[PDB]
């Protein structure tokens, strides 16, 4: 790939935050072995529970064919 | 006037006070309260 | 996962100085679900 974007999403006391990173990496897959820390960019009053998360993709028209990328998830813990 | 289990969203407080430098005052910047004197400084302060 | 999952746990500034906070954060090298996209 050319590019790499990191999120971090949390739900606090009916705050969401969104903490966003950009970091070009040549890499055929897997995360790379580098250390970027994630500046908060979205802090949003939303005030709902979040139990269910699911991600939305851009399906490519040949019957659907999606593009050859890799997402992936990782829980937060204390 | 709604106060649910939410961020409050809807207020009306707000405070413009004039700011005074090289002197010893006590200042209140956006809920941060302390006593002392404010100067111009060359910290790179990153935008967050 | 490495050493990522790290992001500033505040809008705090500091300094050439090492701070210990206790957060929800990424383990070091724990195992993260991957999914490709495209399905062949």
């Amino acid at each position: 790939f050319k590019n790499l974007r990191e999120f971090v999403f949390k739900n606090i006391d009916g705050y969401f935050k969104i903490y966003s990173k950009h970091t070009p990496i040549n890499l055929v897959r897997d995360l790379p072995q580098g250390f970027s820390a994630l500046e908060p960019l979205v802090d949003l009053p939303i005030g709902i529970n979040i139990t269910r998360f699911q991600t939305l993709l851009a399906l490519h028209r040949s019957g659907w064919t999606a593009g050859a990328a890799a997402y992936y998830v990782g829980y937060l813990q204390p | 006037f709604e106060l649910l289990h939410a961020p409050a969203t809807v207020c009306g407080p707000k405070k413009s006070t004039n700011l005074v430098k090289n002197k010893c005052v006590n200042f209140n910047f956006n809920g941060l309260t302390g006593t002392g004197v404010l100067t111009e400084s060359n910290k790179k302060f990153l935008p967050f | 996962s490495f050493t990522r999952g790290v992001y500033y746990p505040d809008k705090v500034f500091r300094s050439s100085v090492l701070h210990s906070t206790q957060d929800l954060f990424l383990p070091f090298f724990s195992n993260v679900t991957w999914f490709h996209a495209i399905h062949v």
